[PDB]
């Protein structure tokens, strides 16, 4: 059981990683540059949303 | 103007918090139904076993009438 229990929540968890960068799993996100790409404006939202359930 | 990324705070989602309590049972409740269904099990048990009596010395008469056999 608790395998599949957090596991549709870590493919709904992808998902942040996917609308901030292009790739599923391994990004070149984070840069000698501090970070490479802003947040869009459909994250912030979900953010809150998701850490609330 | 420039736009960016909002913040929201409103209730700030509760961080940490025990959700596990109990239910139903609390310990001396659940006993007086597990020893009750005891009591009414053993009960109501026998008296079909009295009643398999009746049944018994006359299925057992059956050869005791019939000699000719």
């Amino acid at each position: 059981t608790p395998f599949f229990w957090m596991f549709e929540e870590r493919e709904k968890m992808f998902e942040f990683y996917e609308r901030v960068s292009g790739a599923r799993m391994h990004a070149a996100y984070v840069r000698p540059g501090g970070v490479h790409q802003d947040l869009p404006l459909g994250l912030m939202d979900d953010i809150y949303e998701f850490s609330k359930n | 103007x420039x736009x960016x990324x909002x913040x929201x705070x409103x209730x700030x989602x509760x961080x940490x918090x025990x959700x596990x309590x109990x239910x139903x049972x609390x310990g001396y409740s659940m006993f007086a139904v597990g020893i009750g269904a005891l009591l009414f099990g053993y009960w109501s048990m026998m008296k079909w076993n009295r009643e398999r009596r009746r049944l018994q010395i006359e299925d057992f008469e059956a050869r005791i009438a019939l000699m000719p056999l």
